């Protein structure tokens, strides 16, 4: 809903800017490849929060 | 932020280098040929706040 | 008690070296239960992957300190 507001609040971009978000406790370096390994594969995700 | 350094993109190219694809492989090299956000990054304004 | 130490070259005759210098430092000075089982890996051909053997086979098999030599090239 965040990313919607966000979407629907200003500068509406050509770019269809799509977000991928999780909530996790870990400070595990195998979550890291499994999350971020998963997601590089699936088309190829270029932001980062 | 990201959406104002897409569009400093969209300005300076007209398109964008992608992501990688796997963790397990490196094809060619590592030739930033597109030049990803680090000047792009540098002029950031938002509803008043720099 | 088991420890178990790592090492990262590209060969694998001085990974045995290592395994000999096991041996010897359970002879020499140290002693005597079980405390050492042998992990030596060698370079990776993906630069990235890295932690791979790291996690999936040192850190779960609880490698306290590794021994890394420069790269399979060592002059990139």
């Amino acid at each position: 809903l965040r990313t919607l507001w966000g979407p629907e609040q200003a500068a509406g971009l050509p770019l269809d800017v799509n977000v991928v978000a999780l909530l996790m406790n870990r400070t595990d370096p195998k979550s890291l490849i499994t999350h971020v390994c998963d997601l590089m594969s699936g088309a190829r995700i270029h932001g980062l929060v | 932020i990201l959406t104002t350094a897409a569009s400093s993109m969209l300005e300076k190219f007209s398109y964008i280098p992608e992501a990688k694809a796997s963790c397990y492989g490196q094809m060619e090299r590592p030739e930033v040929p597109m030049h990803t956000l680090h000047p792009f990054m540098v002029n950031v304004t938002w509803d008043g706040k720099d | 008690k088991i420890v178990n130490i790592g090492a990262v070259l590209s060969t694998r005759k001085h990974e045995q070296m290592f395994r000999e210098a096991v041996n010897q430092a359970n002879k020499r000075h140290g002693s005597w239960k079980i405390q050492l089982n042998a992990t030596s890996v060698t370079h990776k051909p993906n630069a990235i992957q890295m932690a791979l053997s790291v996690c999936e086979d040192l850190i779960s098999s609880q490698v306290y300190a590794i021994l890394v030599s420069h790269p399979p090239t060592p002059n990139d």
